[PDB]
RNA sequence: UCCCCCGUGCCCAUAGCGGCGUGGAACCACCCGUUCCCAUUCCGAACACGGAAGUGAAACGCGCCAGCGCCGAUGGUACUGGGCGGGCGACCGCCUGGGAGAGUAGGUCGGUGCGGGGG
RNA sequence: UCGCCUCCUAAAAGGUAACGGAGGCGCCCAAAGGUCCCCUCAGGCGGGACGGAAAUCCGCCGGAGAGCGCAAGGGUAGAAG
RNA sequence: GCUGACUGGGGCCUGUAGAGCACUGAUAGGGCUAGGGGGCCCACCAGCCUACCAAACCCUGUCAAACUCCGAAGGGUCCCA
């Protein structure tokens, strides 16, 4: 995932997206500088790339380093990206939130109810240059009742987690057909 | 209805409605949402009437996630009384929603009954509304 | 210390059924006694007074055990 | 001359160094209080006291109790910010091992009953509280003073932690105990 | 935390703060709002005499010796935990009137 | 106020005053108490009606 | 001057809580006693006194760690002095100054004067 | 409804209206006052004779959520308790 | 007889806007879990299950004129111009 950044010196970033650009920013450890990327270019990564795949950036001094979103701020209104926090990775052990594919049919929603994801994610810290793509989940066997979560999945190597690992991150609840009103 | 079960005011002054949503503007729980483009305070009875809306159209299935709560107590002077005489009494209560405000979303059903789904909702609403799903709302790392 | 109100503190004798017993020094001549007359740390007690006044001698270990039943 | 005394310092302390112990002669298990509240039986004070409680109890382990006093608002116990409903007694050295030992194998005793100490009954600290069901019933008796069977319930603090170097001082010590 | 610190109920000037250690009795004449000890005098970390109450009446009329060699004849006494009594130290001079 | 009862302080040595409140009911019943006088200045005081 | 400890203040969590080190030579504490001054709503627990066998266990002092706590950018918003506009209205936008709160990167298991005893 | 007190409305000094929003006062205490000396809570979890889910106990954990005669607010354990 | 409005620079006094749940309350779902329908029940000694009710507590989402861990712009005042 290729995306393009430049620098801002210090000019009204109202004017940068009254353009067509997305101001932003480049940290960690060391290092920390104003940058920016096209609004419409960066979003078809951003797309697919989330915050779950590392976002390779660059640079006039055309310098790919790898990041990786750390948080980007909405216009709440108009809902749109306004200004986005690239992470730089390093060699040093990091935290990110890693995607949990939730894969098989569960018994509970053949019976009966809808399998709520609570999380979709997971922070884990681990190593840039070791980063996985997709922890699995067996959501099979997972009935109306409870369900499994945190301290429950295969966690893959020199990948742990920084969970409760008590947080729930799924549970199948029975699904809503007919009959309602309580208060007669 | 749907309304505070406790309180320590009945009533409160009416407030304002300028801003933007100052939260819940993210998905969130579900996989598609219906989204405030103008400010409003929605009542009780638009909530339900809403809802009902969605669990009827898609007769048992998916879930349903109101993130709107009316805790708000609208007031109303008896029929045809004079100004003065201290404030009226409770009619209602309503929930003051601003734009980009995630109202409902869905859950655990079709992307076509999705649509549909809010569609017929945001009818039942005093505003105009947008369907969306999850996107960029995963505000995190 | 406290001056006043206090018991008095003095030995005497703490009898025994059984053999003397702890050493004065409370405030109490005669008593019951009994310290323990079995004990009962897990065994040497369970004296359970139930004991069938004169048990065997009679009813006892006869009738015809079970016998070729097997047959 | 005391009864016990030996029995710790003779016998248990050195039973413990090595199935424990170890390095030093302090970090060996041992009590260092011996409170006891009675609380009034069945029935609270009343303006008209008690204090026989106090009298009595007070010299059946040697040295008179205080008395305390409840709090906050009752409405359905009776009381009120309290006056008094108390009377207990702490005490701790010598009286500690006379009061139970001289009382602890020998007073016991007597009262029509059952097995051992409930077990499972300690924390940490090792501090355990039985509590009988009241029953002033013996030891020093001496009759009359009878007015109700209000008896207490004694709190023994030891030091060790745990409940096994706690459990141990005291089973090793004369604590007949589990069922 | 025995808390106590009572000291804060200092104004006036010149605190003649103890010390009941289970072998000495320190004390300093300090003056705060400059952070300084001015005087000073401890108990047979001075060497003396070998009694409780004795070396702390002298180890106090030895401090007083010092301080009114600096002009200061006027204190307020202290030792936060103290509860004046026993090792109590009265001595002349030193303007204290305690 | 009814049972308070506001009284004055007689200088029992004549006649002085300076007076405040009882409480007749209430733990209470002849007020004695040391205030310190105008005609002379330094003794015990009682109660009285006014 | 330089390390260690004992009292004292200032700064008032990056100054703590909790784990894990360790320290007694000295000081300190725990202890040994409680006849004596003095004590407890009852207990020499706490105050208090006279000591000196044993100890660092406790408490405390001094290190180690980031997990809780705490501290916390840079950017970008929000909001807003002042100025100028739009919508029937609910409200909203541009210019010019000021500019959060959260969040993120990251930071921290202190700093520091005066007087004592000791190498 | 009419005087007094607390909070809000009141737009971060003070002040600020309406038949605006929500509660109190018309006492009391000789100890609930002065000073000196000690003491520290509520709850949470254990363990507890009668013991509710708070009687009083014991052990940790707990900076204040307890308490402060009565409304509400401010304040407060380095005490006003 | 230069002290005025207004203004520049200092020093603080403050809790609105906004925001945020640490307090007081309100909150949807989920987890875990005292109870209580009740359920297999070996029957008192516990017990097991539960697309019902459901505490306390944690997670995700929020709400407030009489909430505030936090907090502007401004405003007030004093000094020098
Ligand atoms: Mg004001
Ligand atoms: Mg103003
Ligand atoms: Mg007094
Ligand atoms: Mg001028
Ligand atoms: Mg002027
Ligand atoms: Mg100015
Ligand atoms: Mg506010
Ligand atoms: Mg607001
Ligand atoms: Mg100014």
């Amino acid at each position: 995932y290729r995306l393009k950044a430049y620098y801002r010196e210090g000019e009204k970033p109202s004017a940068l997206r009254r353009a067509g650009k997305l101001p932003g920013v480049m940290y960690n450890r060391h290092l920390n500088r104003k940058v920016y990327v096209d609004l419409v270019e960066f979003d078809k990564v951003f797309r697919q790339a989330s915050i779950h795949h590392v976002i390779v950036l660059e640079l006039p001094d055309g310098q790919s380093l790898p990041t990786l979103v750390r948080q980007v701020n909405l216009d709440k209104r108009r809902r749109r990206p306004e200004h986005v926090d690239f992470f730089v990775l390093s060699d040093e052990p990091v935290e990110m939130y890693v995607p949990l594919r939730f894969v098989g049919t569960p018994a509970g929603v053949r019976a009966g109810g809808v399998l709520q994801e609570i999380h979709r994610d997971i922070l884990v810290k681990v190593s840039p240059r070791n980063i996985p793509e997709f922890i699995e989940v067996d959501v099979s066997g997972l009935e109306i009742g409870d369900s499994l979560h945190a301290s429950d999945l295969k966690l893959p190597p020199g990948v742990e987690l920084a969970v409760s690992p008590e947080e729930t991150i799924a549970a199948v609840v029975p699904p809503e057909d007919v009959e309602k009103l309580a208060e007669e | 209805m749907l309304m505070p079960r406790r309180m320590k005011y009945r009533k409160q002054q009416r407030g304002r409605l300028k801003g933007a949503t100052k939260g819940g503007d993210y998905v969130a729980f579900g996989d598609y949402g219906l989204v405030a483009l103008e400010p409003a305070w929605i009542t009780a009875q638009q909530i339900e009437a809403a809802r009902v809306a969605m669990v009827r159209h898609f007769r048992r299935g998916g879930k349903i996630f109101i993130r709107i709560f009316p805790d708000k107590p609208y007031t109303k002077k008896p029929l045809e009384v004079r100004m003065g005489k201290g404030k009226g009494n409770v009619e209602g209560y309503v929930a003051v929603v601003k734009p980009g405000r995630v109202m409902f979303e869905v859950a655990g059903v079709t992307e076509e009954q999705a649509m549909e789904a809010l569609r017929i909702a945001g009818h039942k609403l005093p505003i105009k509304t947008k369907i969306v799903r999850r996107d960029a709302y995963d505000e995190a790392q | 210390m406290k001056e006043g109100i206090h018991p008095k503190l003095v030995p005497a004798r703490i009898i025994c059924g059984c053999g003397n017993v702890i050493e004065t020094y409370s405030t109490k001549p005669e008593i019951y006694v009994e310290v323990c007359s079995k004990c009962h740390p897990f065994y040497t007690g369970q004296q359970r007074f139930v004991d069938t006044e004169g048990r065997v001698e009679r009813f006892q270990r006869r009738y015809g055990d079970s016998y070729r039943k097997g047959r | 001359d005391v009864a016990l005394k030996r029995k710790y310092y003779e016998e248990v302390r050195p039973e413990l160094i090595r199935r424990f112990g170890y390095q030093n002669v302090w970090e060996v298990p041992r009590l260092e209080k011996v409170v006891i509240n009675q609380g009034l039986g069945e029935a609270k004070e009343d303006a008209r006291i008690l204090e026989k409680a106090a009298q009595e109890l007070a010299l059946i382990t040697g040295q008179k109790p205080a008395v305390t006093r409840a709090k906050k608002s009752i409405s359905n116990f009776k009381l009120r910010k309290g006056m008094p409903i108390g009377l207990r007694v702490t005490l701790r050295r010598d009286r500690m091992w006379i009061f139970l030992e001289k009382l602890l194998n020998v007073a016991l005793p007597r009262i029509r009953d059952f097995r051992g100490l409930n077990p499972n009954s300690f924390d940490g600290r090792g501090n355990y509280n039985l509590g009988l069901r009241e029953q002033l019933i013996f030891p020093e008796i001496t009759y009359d003073m009878v007015d109700a069977l209000r008896g207490m319930d004694i709190a023994v603090v030891t030091t060790a932690e745990t409940d096994e170097e706690a459990r141990a001082l005291l089973e090793l010590l004369g604590f007949p105990f589990r069922k | 935390k025995f808390r106590v610190r009572n000291r804060i109920k200092r104004t006036g000037r010149l605190r003649l703060s103890v010390f009941r250690s289970l072998k000495h009795i320190y004390a300093q004449i300090i003056d705060d709002e400059k952070g300084v000890t001015l005087v000073s005098a401890s108990s047979l970390a001075l060497k003396l005499k070998g009694n409780k109450t004795e070396v702390a009446r002298q180890v106090g009329r030895a401090l007083a010796e010092k301080a009114l060699a600096l002009g200061i004849k006027q204190v307020a006494f202290d030792r936060g935990p103290y509860k004046y009594h026993g090792r109590v130290k009265a001595l002349a001079e030193g303007a204290r009137e305690g | 106020v009814r049972i308070k009862l506001l009284l004055e302080c007689t200088e029992c040595k004549r006649r002085n005053y300076a007076t405040e409140k009882n409480k007749r009911n209430t733990p209470n019943k002849l007020e004695l108490r040391k205030y310190c006088p105008w005609c002379r200045k330094h003794t015990v005081h009682r109660e009285v009606k006014i």
